[PDB]
């Protein structure tokens, strides 16, 4: 009731 | 097969030869592969992506389905209509058929592709789903022991696996997490910093929820294992870990008392002082969330030494977490007992509270102000009303409650007329 809710992994990533 | 242009890779895949189309699209792949600007809508716009999409139907050239695996992977590495491209190309079910093949470095070559579309978004993380990913992508994983298998094929498979339980709008589909899920916990355990980074990443997305979502994770027992991961030396492994145990004290009373139980509070003294600054906003947002439960939660804060911590954020660190750490305040005061309250006082509370007053985010002046009617309130049941009074002008602060009824925001001069008349 008095709860709030809401460096990153990447949400894609390009062979190199 | 150095620097081509597109018109060459073009001429070869056109050819009627099974090696020329090899050497051209191994020439897209290191186009593609290239560190600036690789030309994606280039290569689209010439229309290759189908050529690609069929020669990963090639089980008798494994050398052209890795290939065309690799430049498909890269154009699907990009903006959501390049992704798309892909996808409309007929790439899914191609790539999950490659799953299968007896080549490890081609398998790991279609997870990569089928991370990059999942991670696109919600429906075409749904779309992978249906054209049925999640069976053979764990059935990679099916073996004795993980230690086993080669470490960057782990990690990719970890990786996809995390971009199935990633995003919300909508969250992913119940069956698809409960299946996932008991593989998602032995990951937990593997001994890999990148693999154990993104295992918690996974966590972290499949909590982000209501508290059916929540239940459904810490039923599996791995919060104590979160518990651990948030001490561990690696930031990357830190981060998520604290994310996800954040988003669990989001839910009921009794989840959160798990993460009590588990020994979470034990580690906040380093969290709330940790030099990251993102570690010590989500921390002193985790603990506001506990601070908004039972009094017997607000007791464990105040056993495990946790209250002067807070007096330290609201001292003193970035403004977010400043306001985090009024959050944190208004919570315990709105719920503590009055001996409770007596203690964040003894704290040291008042004039670090007083000084935030100053703030330009009308949002945390409500929140304090809050706070000290809460104070006051108890301050009453022990006829202490003076002593508190006396506390909050000694330290500048009833200069600056007098001067919240000139402020714009109907909330903040009403709130703060209130103290004034009553205790001033």
């Amino acid at each position: 009731e008095s709860k709030r809710v809401n460096d990153s992994s990447p949400a894609k990533k390009t062979r190199r | 097969t150095v620097n081509w242009s597109v018109e060459d890779i073009v001429k070869g895949i056109n050819s009627n030869n099974l090696e020329s189309q090899l050497q051209a699209t191994q020439a897209a792949r290191k186009l593609l592969s290239r560190e600036k600007q690789p030309p994606i809508d280039n290569i689209i716009r010439a229309g290759l992506i189908p050529k690609f999409v069929s020669f990963l139907g090639k089980t008798d050239c494994s050398p052209i389905q890795f290939e065309s695996a690799w430049a498909l992977t890269n154009i699907a590495s990009g903006t959501s209509e390049q992704t798309k491209a892909v996808v409309d190309g007929g790439a899914i079910p191609a790539f999950i058929s490659l799953l299968a093949s007896p080549h490890a470095h081609i398998s790991e070559q279609a997870v990569w592709a089928l991370g990059n579309i999942a991670g696109d978004g919600s429906a075409f993380r749904d779309l992978v789903i249906k054209h049925g990913a999640i069976d053979p992508l764990l059935a990679l994983l099916a073996v004795p022991d993980l230690s086993t298998l080669a470490c960057g094929y782990l990690r990719n498979l970890t990786w996809t696996l995390s971009n199935l339980c990633r995003n919300k709008n909508p969250a992913p589909p119940l069956d698809a997490v409960e299946q996932i899920l008991p593989t998602l916990v032995r990951l937990l355990h593997h001994n890999d910093p990148e693999v154990l980074a993104d295992s918690c990443w996974a966590i972290s997305y499949l909590t982000d929820g209501p508290n059916e979502r929540i239940e459904m994770v810490v039923k599996k027992g791995v919060v104590p294992q979160l518990v651990k991961l948030l001490g561990a030396t690696e930031l990357p492994i830190v981060t998520p870990a604290l994310r996800a145990i954040g988003n669990i004290v989001t839910g009921t009373d009794e989840q959160t008392q798990k993460v009590i139980d588990a020994g979470a509070l034990a580690v906040f003294p380093s969290l709330l002082t940790n030099p990251k600054t993102n570690i010590q906003k989500e921390a002193t947002w985790t603990m506001s969330n506990i601070t908004a439960g039972r009094q017997d939660q607000i007791q464990q804060v105040v056993n495990h030494g946790l209250v002067p911590f807070l007096v330290g954020v609201l001292s003193k660190a970035d403004f977010k977490t400043q306001k985090e750490a009024a959050w944190a305040i208004t919570n315990y005061t709105s719920g503590g007992t009055v001996e409770q309250i007596v203690y964040l006082v003894h704290c040291g509370i008042i004039e670090p509270l007083m000084n935030l007053l100053s703030a330009k985010d009308t949002k945390i002046i409500q929140v304090i102000l809050d706070a000290i009617s809460n104070i006051f309130q108890a301050a009453e049941k022990l006829g202490e009303t003076e002593k508190l009074s006396i506390m909050i002008e000694e330290c500048g602060g009833l200069d600056k409650i007098e001067a919240l009824q000139r402020h714009e925001n109907e909330s903040v001069y009403k709130a703060s007329l209130n103290l004034i008349e009553k205790y001033f």
